[PDB]
């Protein structure tokens, strides 16, 4: 018996919550491309060993994990598609402030989130046909966005150059630019946390499933364990492991509810419309437990 | 919303001939019409999906595409189990709406309609209302019109039609028009006549009754 | 195969609520949504709304969100629909329909009929015409039997006299006040409903009233 | 193809998009043309 809100899509609260989103993500790219070079960037370019390995393995262990654990956890076909679709989509960009609160070679993450979105807008569907073969026969190769990919890449990469070049310009609008930014960041992550749970409302009690729950504390954790051993197994520095590891952890979860509204009615993917909610709240844990440990551990090296 | 009209309410087929049933959209709706067809009766079918996919049970006679806003449900050949209602529907928009109105019959030669009035009955008048019925019978075109000359008092508000659907020996339809009344006004307008006017005919019938 | 039985014919007062079953079978049932579709009595079509009966989810059309509930009961496999307060203006059949897969409805059901009135039961009054004064014989001669009256709409009525199967039309039955009208009409070739009798007989089995009455020539 | 949403890399939800004018949040979002949607008789099906 799940029955979403009456009036989800369409709500003050709703559009309220879309729009400090979108600030938050402008605000965050501004503040957090402030501490890049062009020229480092330029470097990571033209040596392309931490492109290449994390990009590898994102595409080589999100998709995997997510198809292994629906296979093992004996997930139905809905849910099994749902959290593959997870597993496709590209790493997300809370993986840049999250690497930045490990100072973890900002250059490097900005080149992984870029190239990891182009390559998801060129190989996704590759992944979907070749990994859903055996649940859900239909196409799905139709409904991932791709303008729409490449447009949020460019409107989030502009903030980021904006950034870097008032860094590179003026140095001295720093602390009043930065700090205004953080509160401003600090605002609207309060705001959004408030209007979410408004919204959401009781509705999440149908979704947490512990096989759904299960599924998505696993994947993100395993993520970053399974990125973090890779790295430190190709002889990387140990700042890039951080971010590479911290990188193909997070992913981009509106793609896969996208995907899934347009794909299905909204009653065959009911309990799991949340899904998406869930890693994004389970992964934010993981990473904060994550800066943490790591931080106590740096305390301990003095 | 979106409005779907259809063109025609009723079409002639006659037999080993295809129908062409003509399905037009308020607004494009790119490939998404299904159509259905209902037997006499009930026993609502489907027949199109997708607009270009039969259904699978369906005859391979039953075709018809199109695209936009203009539709097509073409039946080749057409056998008598072919002869029912058919309705084009859209989901492009939730709403889901029906066209509605296409109906097909047997085509035939023009029948001038058999025309007889009735006296309201004797037990009819004690009762304490008065009612009089002229018949028309076996008249294939069923778009025929009937008027009530009342000595020069044409009126329409309380005449009711009731139609017949085409029979099988025949494919021709009949009438039943009354003029409800009650007492004291029945006798105040003298005689009547059933005035049935068919197209087909250059000049109509009468059949006049007198009281005496 | 897939068949879909609804409950049958239906008759409430205004402003009383009724429910309409569809009982499914041949599937599985709980994989396929369940459409409703109101047909009024000229025959347009309208698309009530669906529902999914894994999870119960509903989805109405909005002129029929006030007045149009639906349950699905998953044990015993039969889709429900309430209406409330109904008013003189719904009526007619409605129908279930399972939609396949793409947006589509698959299979349908036979259909209920629901008509709402606070009439009550009344047998016919038959009222038999004859020819009058013109004795325009020529060929043949069109006799008939009217009635009306009765509410309910059951009512059937069969010379059994003379009668000889063609040359028998009836009409359906319509709505003057409340109550139903409805009549018959025979051809009978020249000179024998003069001589032999011709009668009109009508059953209405809802108030289990019989009329068998022969018809004099008018004079 | 039949997806024309901008995504919101911290979104959650269908109506997280870029785009400026929020038509996504009013009464006729467009940033879906596929009303040919998949019922999947067997989503619900382990295997």
């Amino acid at each position: 018996n799940f029955t979403l809100p009456p009036n989800f899509g369409k709500r003050p609260t709703d559009l309220a919550l879309s729009v400090i989103l979108v600030f938050m993500l402008f605000f965050i790219m501004l503040s957090l491309g402030c501490t890049m070079e062009f020229s480092k960037i330029k470097a990571h370019l033209w040596k392309p060993k931490g492109l290449a390995i994390a990009l590898v393995a994102q595409y080589g262990i999100m998709p995997l994990t997510a198809f292994v654990l629906g296979k093992v956890f004996r997930l139905k076909n809905i849910e099994a598609l749902a959290i593959l679709v997870c597993g496709c989509s590209p790493g997300g960009n809370l993986s840049n402030v999250f690497s930045l609160a490990m100072k973890g070679d900002m250059n490097l993450s900005i080149v992984m989130t870029t190239c990891s979105t182009f390559c998801a807008l060129g190989m996704m569907p590759l992944l979907l046909y070749i990994y859903s073969r055996g649940i859900y026969d239909g196409d799905l190769k139709d409904k991932v966005p791709y303008k729409g990919i490449v447009i949020s890449l460019v409107l989030v990469l502009i903030p980021c150059t904006i950034g870097i070049v008032l860094k590179s310009k003026r140095p001295q609008y720093m602390r009043y630019v930065i700090k205004g930014g953080m509160i401003i960041i600090l605002l609207c992550s309060v705001a959004v946390t408030v209007l979410s749970a408004i919204n959401v409302g009781k509705s999440i009690m149908f979704a947490m499933t512990p096989l759904l729950i299960a599924t998505s504390s696993l994947m993100p954790f395993i993520g970053f364990l399974l990125g973090y051993v890779l790295s430190a197994l190709f002889c990387l520095n140990g700042r890039c492991r951080r971010t590479v590891s911290m990188e193909t952890g997070c992913q981009n979860v509106q793609l896969c509810s996208t995907i899934l509204n347009v794909a299905f009615p909204p009653e065959v993917i009911g309990p799991l419309f949340f899904f998406p909610l869930l890693y994004m709240i389970f992964q934010l844990g993981e990473g904060l437990l994550l800066i943490a440990i790591f931080w106590c551990y740096e305390k301990f090296k003095t | 919303d979106i409005v779907m009209t259809q063109t025609t309410s009723s079409l002639s087929a006659s037999l080993g001939d295809r129908v062409t049933i003509s399905c037009r959209a308020s607004q494009d709706i790119s490939n998404y019409l299904n159509w259905y067809q209902q037997k006499p009766d009930g026993t609502v079918r489907v027949l199109i999906y997708y607009t270009s996919r039969l259904h699978s049970g369906v005859p391979s006679r039953f075709s018809g595409s199109g695209s936009g806003t203009d539709f097509s449900l073409t039946i080749s050949n057409l056998e008598p189990e072919d002869i029912a209602t058919y309705y084009c529907q859209q989901y492009s928009k939730f709403p889901w709406t029906f066209g509605g109105g296409t109906k097909l019959e047997i085509k035939r030669a023009d029948a001038a309609p058999t025309v007889s009035i009735f006296p309201p009955s004797s037990e009819q008048l004690t009762s304490g209302g008065a009612s009089v019925v002229c018949f028309l019978n076996n008249f294939y075109p069923k778009d025929i019109n009937v008027k009530w000359k009342i000595d020069g008092s044409e009126r329409q508000n309380g005449v009711l039609n009731s139609w017949t659907d085409q029979d099988s020996k025949d494919s021709t339809y009949s009438m039943s028009s009354t003029l409800t009344l009650t007492k004291d006004e029945y006798e105040r307008h003298n005689s009547y006549t059933c005035e049935a006017t068919h197209k087909t005919s250059t000049s109509p019938i009468v059949k006049s009754f007198n009281r005496n | 195969e897939v068949q879909l039985q609804e409950s049958g014919p239906e008759l409430v007062k205004p402003g009383d609520s009724v429910k309409m079953s569809c009982k499914a079978s041949g599937y599985t049932f709980t994989d396929y949504y369940m459409d409703w579709v109101k047909q009024n009595h000229g025959k347009s079509l309208e698309w009530i709304g669906y529902i999914y009966p894994y999870n119960g989810g509903t989805n109405y059309n909005q002129k029929f969100k006030g007045k149009a509930t639906l349950t699905v009961d998953k044990s015993s496999s039969t889709a429900y629909m309430e209406l409330h307060s109904l008013t003189s203006e719904d009526s007619a059949v409605y129908y279930c329909a399972r939609r396949g897969r793409f947006p589509w409805l698959a299979y349908w059901g036979q259909g209920t009929l629901v008509t709402v009135s606070a009439a009550k039961t009344t047998p016919p009054s038959v009222y038999p015409l004859a020819p009058g004064c013109g004795d325009t014989t020529g060929s043949s001669v069109t006799l008939g039997c009217l009635v009306k009256g009765y509410f309910p709409e059951s009512v059937t009525v069969t010379w059994n006299s003379g009668s000889l199967s063609s040359s028998v039309h009836t009409f359906p039955a319509l709505l003057q006040s409340g109550l139903y009208t409805m009549s018959s009409s025979v051809t009978v070739p020249s000179s024998t409903w003069p001589s032999q009798t011709v009668t009109c007989s009508v059953a209405h089995p809802a108030s289990s009233t019989t009329v068998d009455k022969k018809l004099e020539p008018s004079g | 193809g039949t997806n024309l949403s901008v995504p919101n890399p911290l979104g959650f939800f269908p109506d997280h998009q870029l785009d400026p004018a929020f038509k996504a949040n009013s009464e006729n979002p467009d940033w879906d043309l596929n009303p040919h949607k998949d019922n999947w008789p067997d989503a619900n099906k382990v295997g």
